[PDB]
């Protein structure tokens, strides 16, 4: 078990997004890129993601 | 905590997420959503026995510790 993030999986439960933001910059730099995530190559990869931003005052 | 979808995109582009390595604001919401509905507080367990934690359900079998993985 490797902890490339230095940090306890339970820092990464807050309801401050800080933790799991910090980790996951370093997980997409890691060569794969986003395909690390299952759930983005299998539902969000090759769709219109704008939308989940649409409406929003960014 | 479970997050409103404008609510995330807001804190993910205030840490910087929008546009990171090329992958624009969108993309993370997506992630976000269908890796955890948002729910800061979820986990679940893979048959190698780690486990996925949080937003962006980040894995214990090398990014973080939770003390039962191998």
């Amino acid at each position: 078990s490797r902890n490339l993030c230095n940090i306890p999986c339970s820092a990464l439960l807050s309801s401050d997004i800080t933790a799991s933001v910090n980790c996951a910059k370093k997980i997409v730099s890691d060569g794969n890129g986003m395909n690390a995530w299952v759930a983005w190559r299998n539902r969000c990869k090759g769709t219109d993601v704008q939308a989940w931003i649409r409406g929003c005052r960014l | 905590k479970v997050f409103g979808r404008c609510e995330l995109a807001a804190a993910m582009k205030r840490h910087g997420l929008d546009n990171y390595r090329g992958y624009s604001l969108g993309n993370w919401v997506c992630a976000a959503k269908f890796e955890s509905n948002f729910n800061t507080q979820a986990t679940n367990r893979n048959t190698d026995g780690s486990t996925d934690y949080g937003i962006l359900q980040i894995n214990s079998r090398w990014w973080c510790n939770d003390g039962r993985t191998p």
